[PDB]
């Protein structure tokens, strides 16, 4: 009301935006770097990943995808931080 | 189903349509998925069927047509039997 | 010695010699070597800024800038150590087409991409500038005179690098392209 | 609001400022276009290949780790399909909504879906013949399309 | 659909100024609506605006003052050939002694006073007083 500095808009309440409406057109998305038990090796999966992510190994089976993000599954880190 | 690996057989791989050509692949040995449809008379069916067995190859009876195989042949017409020589990028063979 | 990492139909001897000489300086060195011997610039300015430490800016034929990117971070902290009391940072040697008028019209003449248009090239030249930066967001302001000031968002990651600069580029621009830019150094996301 | 039904929704992607490639990354210009380049040939559509390529694998954007984008990677190569991916689509459902009005000849409710279809089809194909990618000629028939998926 | 991003963003910039609001964002932004705010920035009829630039489009962000009573915008470009130009000042602006018919001619965007002193004709673009 009569004085909202839209330009320098307060870090929260940018998150509570759709991600179009936002000052800057930006993602609510994001990858992460993914560890589970049995190797070693890592895959960059994405969050909202659509398809089922396999381990570069084989047997294990990483991400059953979901509406939203991706059900990790029973037992394995993530590592969003970047960019 | 077997319309969409079918199809991507067809523009890479190699085939024979129909009959006596499939059954000289067979004969030849070089034939390793006679997808036969149903409507091949039922005779037919028996004697490809086994004369495939004994070359130790794998059979479809497709739920099909004659027609119903054509169509899905990316072929404008009707093919009853016919055989997969080799696949493209396509895992129809198992 | 001067001339043999230059070329480009401009010589003059003055820096341009002895910064290929630093260049040249730099191969009798491990590891800092072989690189270095398929890169090549093609000239180089010195300019004086507001504050008074001009800085050095060196030009790049363009293709081989991706692969000056490589190297940028550890080439000007051992030359700017070297040619001392000085900022130094690499750009682009971009062509910049004039436009297509009627009245400079369409005799023949291929084309003339986005790419090597104007408003493209002073745009690169901003992420030319800013390597360890990079940029995250631009505004732009336009004071009631009618004179339109940029503000350009980096980062953070290589904010330190960067962060004592600034300034210099702030007065690269304004005598590459002409306009007058400040940089702020803000939020995540 | 959407071509042809009310709902005037709004889900899409959305990129960032930022462009230049994101440093997890390895792999290259080149190791991506090798990548593409297996997935086609094995037979995926141009929006399946960009999924796999994220989810999985890495690139959140193929058109920014390479030059250009997906479909002209694959057609600068000749890997591209026969037709628009985009249009086969709209075409392969047509030939599926034919299919059971054919067996249910009371189906009202096909009976657009159909209409719009082949409407949507007929829209697209009239760019792609100004855009040229489709010669001046081809058409949808009902009869010959079921062959062309 | 969006046909003329003015009339888009004018009507938001009358329809803000109308609730007092103290600034504004236009939402599709473009090269005319820049050209077009900076002539109303000379007359005072807006403040200093400040132009995002997502990557796409454009955004604009507009210090609004409370001087600007209305701006508007005629749909479709006339072509105004100058012994015209009186017949529209008089009935699209409120007086002879101020209002502003921004239009488009041969030397720029601008008001129809500096296309006046000039003397060229253009398309109507719009009108601020
Ligand atoms: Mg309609």
């Amino acid at each position: 009301p009569l004085a909202k500095d839209l330009l320098h808009p307060s870090p929260e309440e940018e998150k509570r935006k759709h991600k179009k409406k936002r000052l800057v057109q930006s993602p609510n998305s994001y990858f992460m770097d993914v560890k589970c038990p049995g190797c070693y090796k890592i895959t960059t999966v994405f969050s909202h990943a659509q398809t089922v992510v396999l381990c570069v190994g084989c047997s294990t089976v990483l991400c059953q995808p979901t509406g939203g993000k991706a059900r990790l599954t029973e037992g394995c880190s993530f590592r969003r931080k970047q960019h | 189903s077997i319309n969409s690996r079918l199809q991507l057989v067809m523009k890479s791989g190699k085939y024979v349509l129909g009959y006596k050509q499939t059954l000289k692949m067979i004969r030849q040995g070089k034939a390793k998925l006679v997808i036969l449809a149903n409507n091949c008379p039922a005779l037919r069916k028996s004697e490809i069927e086994y004369y495939a067995m004994l070359a130790k190859t794998g059979v479809h009876h497709y739920s099909g047509n004659n027609i119903e195989l054509g169509t899905a042949c990316g072929k404008y017409y009707r093919v009853c039997t016919l055989a997969i020589i080799d696949p493209g990028d396509s895992d129809i063979i198992r | 010695s001067a001339k043999i990492v230059k070329p480009n139909g401009e010589k003059p001897d003055e820096f341009e010699s002895g910064i290929s000489q630093a260049l040249l300086e730099l191969e009798m060195n491990s590891d800092l070597k072989a690189q270095l011997r398929e890169l090549n610039i093609t000239a180089a300015k010195e300019i004086e800024v507001g504050g008074g430490r001009k800085a050095i800016i060196i030009f790049v034929p363009v293709p081989q800038l991706k692969s000056f990117q490589k190297i940028q971070v550890r080439l000007v902290r051992e030359l700017e150590k070297k040619f001392s009391g000085k900022h130094v940072v690499f750009i682009a040697q971009r062509r910049i087409l004039p436009k297509p008028t009627r009245k400079s019209r369409t005799k023949n003449k291929q084309k003339r991409p986005r790419s090597r248009t104007l408003t493209a090239v002073h745009d690169a030249i901003l992420e030319d500038l800013v390597f360890p930066s990079e940029i995250v967001g631009k505004r732009i302001r336009v004071k009631l005179d009618g004179s339109r000031l940029i503000k350009v968002h980096l980062d953070k990651a290589q904010q330190n690098n960067v962060e004592h600069k600034v300034e210099t580029f702030s007065g690269v621009y304004k005598k590459l392209t002409g306009k007058d830019v400040n940089f702020e150094f803000p939020e995540f996301q | 609001g959407r071509m042809h039904a009310p709902g005037k929704g709004l889900s899409q992607s959305a990129l960032p400022y930022r462009r230049s490639v994101p440093t997890w990354l390895k792999l290259t210009s080149d190791d991506v276009k090798e990548q593409i380049y297996k997935l086609a040939k094995k037979g995926l559509t141009p929006s399946q290949i960009g999924v796999i390529l994220r989810d999985s694998h890495g690139v959140a954007q193929v058109r920014f780790v390479t030059g250009n984008k997906i479909l002209r990677i694959l057609k600068s190569k000749g890997l591209a399909p026969d037709l628009p991916e985009d249009l086969y689509h709209l075409i392969k459902k047509a030939v599926a909504v034919r299919k059971h009005l054919e067996r249910n000849r009371k189906d009202k409710d096909a009976k657009f879906r159909l209409i719009l279809i082949e409407s949507r089809i007929h829209r697209l194909a009239r760019y792609y013949k100004t855009k040229r990618v489709l010669p001046p000629n081809w058409k949808y028939e009902s009869s010959t399309a079921s062959a062309l998926v | 659909v969006r046909m003329n991003v003015l009339a888009d963003a004018l009507k938001s910039i009358n329809n803000a100024e109308k609730r007092g609001k103290r600034q504004v964002l236009i939402r599709p932004c473009s090269k005319v609506i820049v050209r077009f705010l900076t002539v109303m920035m000379k007359h005072g009829y807006i403040g200093e605006f400040e132009i995002i630039d997502d990557h796409r489009a454009g955004k604009i962000v507009v210090n609004l003052t409370g001087r600007l009573n209305k701006c508007g915008v005629i749909s479709p470009r006339f072509d105004v050939q100058l012994k015209d130009l009186e017949k529209w000042q008089n009935n699209l602006l409120p007086s002879r002694q101020f209002g502003f018919i921004v239009l488009t001619t041969s030397a720029g965007i601008m008001d129809h006073e500096e296309a006046r002193r000039k003397h060229t004709g253009g398309k109507i673009l719009g009108f601020f007083f």
